[PDB]
């Protein structure tokens, strides 16, 4: 299903999709994983990742 | 903000 995410620690293209690396909330960094943007609802997040980088 | 997994 879905879970909370903390914050997106990285971006990438992989097969000609943007997937961002996620540390869940609440989870170990062994647990980060990379997620299409499609898998994403974190506007906010997206945004100011965006932005500051 | 949240996120399917895989």
């Amino acid at each position: 299903e879905e879970w909370a995410v903390e914050k997106i620690i990285d971006r990438r293209v992989r097969k000609g999709m943007v997937e961002y690396y996620l540390k869940w909330k609440g989870y170990p960094e062994t647990e980060n994983t990379w997620e299409p943007e499609n898998n994403l609802d974190c506007q906010d997040l997206i945004q100011q990742y965006e932005a500051s980088r | 903000q949240t996120a399917r997994k895989s």
